């Protein structure tokens, strides 16, 4: 209301708007590179999925359906994969995924099953540490365009815990890239059910020179690993899109606040000039 | 009123718009030829307000439980007339335009409102604690208005998110439907006792009612009414 502090406020909010526009355009660039990486990685999973379809079609014996093919009965312990942005300002994406993880944990505890969560990205790790349930395995400081080696550190741990019986079922929650405006979480399983990509449309009997057991033992870890990679990369694209949208909204809000503060400053200036002129006129009289 | 006070009768004084007394003084003073002071006000506004207000005093013979109303010109609380009125009060309540436009019609700004009897050993320790804690959480929301407006609720810390949500639920919960405002708010009146108010706000700060969406706190009496509304809505 002093006509000078309001000028400082306008300057600060204008700086906020400018830095936010910078954030928006850089985030748009990152979102586009991430979408390009998603497209480039798509063919590998696109091929492995029908491989899983055919292998699942061939392997029907429950006894020979070992490793990740054991639909173990009397579920006790389940593991979940949560992927979060490394940094904030992502909008409501982190709130959505963390709420989804929380309701997942509550539902699993309702069934009496112990749960364990591995966190991708610092925000998930910090949230789960603050809740009081320490994650077993964490992989933070993940790059914008991560390599599959980065996700191996959690994937191999999860599958080792799966094989040893420590965990019975494996799930993953990630920010699905529905559209550049909406990025909702999506739950997926990592216990290959029937590979419903194209069901069993293809029917060609293959020879397993390593052997059925060896083939499945080698391929299923790879399939779950590429599924995790796809989820993480989709989540990165969703993160960049959500940050871009959040910064666009923040810039618009900053400009609206600039307009409001300019109106207030103008009113303050007019009032100050009126007080000035009235006082000098009264002093004249 | 002074005659009834001198006999010991407990008078209730409901003088309305004392600012109009000051304004009439300003107009007549301008006519009278006195030099104006500040924004065209009479030079003797302090003395006039003193003369009028000091007669509004509870005397050992009898007490006058006065209750005034004041009109701030435009919305400038720094105007000379309200400025002089403030120092003559024991319980100041300040109604803000911004709160009123949000349909929180009691519109009392808790931060700018206060009273002299808000003392732990006069109004009760629990009442004092609840009131001070309500002001603290609200003050925090006022501090974070700018961040919430620009960056949004998501950016700020989880503790601050909880305090902001509680502050919004508070300032909604201060809303109340009065018996005389039935024609505007279809709901009937609510005579919430002070004890129920203290308990309701203590519960709201404690956490009881955090699951309830903030919408149900609008135009409700004590916290039990909010619980009943939520349960009715499942």
């Amino acid at each position: 209301p002093s006509s000078r502090e309001i000028k400082r406020r306008i300057r600060s909010v204008k700086n906020v708007a400018q830095i936010t526009r910078a954030m928006e355009m850089v985030s748009a660039s990152k979102m586009r590179r991430a979408q390009r990486n998603v497209l480039a990685t798509r063919p590998y999973a696109d091929r492995m999925r029908e491989v899983m379809a055919n292998l699942t079609a061939r392997v029907v014996g429950a006894a020979r359906r070992g490793t990740l093919l054991e639909k173990r009965e009397t579920v006790k312990s389940v593991a979940l994969l949560v992927v979060t942005p490394d940094r904030g300002l992502c909008g409501s994406l982190v709130a959505n995924v963390l709420r989804r993880a929380g309701r997942f944990i509550t539902e699993q505890r309702a069934m009496g099953r112990t749960v364990d969560v591995y966190t991708f990205g610092r925000k998930g790790r910090d949230f789960f540490l603050r809740t009081g349930f320490a994650p077993a395995g964490e992989a933070t400081r993940l790059g914008d365009a991560p390599k599959l080696e980065a996700i191996l550190g959690v994937a191999i741990s999860a599958i080792n815990g799966f094989q040893s019986g420590k965990y019975d079922e494996l799930y993953i929650i990630y920010s699905e890239f529905i559209n550049t405006l909406v990025q909702r979480p999506a739950i997926k399983q990592l216990l290959p059910v029937e590979s419903p990509d194209i069901s069993t449309t293809t029917n060609v009997d293959y020879t397993y020179e390593p052997g059925e057991e060896e083939v499945l033992n080698s391929i299923l870890p790879r399939y779950v690993e590429t599924q995790i990679y796809q989820a993480v990369l989709e989540s990165i694209a969703s993160e960049h899109s959500a940050r871009m949208v959040a910064m666009r909204n923040a810039t618009n809000n900053a400009k609206d606040l600039v307009r409001d503060l300019t109106l207030s400053f103008n009113k303050a200036r007019q009032a100050a000039i009126t007080k000035e002129v009235s006082e000098i006129a009264s002093g004249a009289a | 009123a002074e005659y009834f006070r001198d006999e010991g009768r407990d008078i209730l004084l409901f003088i309305d718009n004392i600012f109009r007394f000051v304004q009439a003084g300003s107009e007549v003073s301008s006519l009278l030829g006195r030099m104006p002071s500040q924004v065209g006000y009479q030079p003797t506004l302090g003395t006039e307000m003193g003369e009028l207000q000091e007669r509004i005093t509870s005397t050992k013979r009898g007490s006058i439980t006065s209750m005034q109303a004041v009109y701030v010109p435009a919305d400038d609380y720094t105007d000379p007339a309200p400025a002089t009125v403030f120092s003559h009060l024991d319980a100041t309540i300040s109604l803000e335009r911004s709160i009123a436009e949000r349909a929180i019609f009691p519109a009392v700004d808790p931060l700018a409102s206060t009273s002299r009897i808000l003392d732990p050993n006069i109004v009760g320790e629990e009442h004092y604690r609840v009131a001070q804690e309500v002001k603290r959480v609200l003050q925090r929301y006022k501090d974070l208005k700018d961040i919430i407006a620009i960056l949004g609720m998501e950016e700020l810390s989880d503790e601050d998110k909880l305090t902001v949500q509680r502050a919004r639920k508070i300032e909604l919960f201060f809303s109340q439907p009065f018996t005389v405002a039935q024609q505007f708010t279809g709901r009937p009146g609510k005579y919430v006792p002070v004890k129920k108010t203290v308990e309701s706000f203590a519960r709201l700060l404690n956490g009881e009612g955090d699951h309830i969406p903030e919408s149900f706190f609008y135009m409700q009496g004590d916290f039990d009414d909010v619980l009943a509304a939520y349960e009715a809505s499942q």
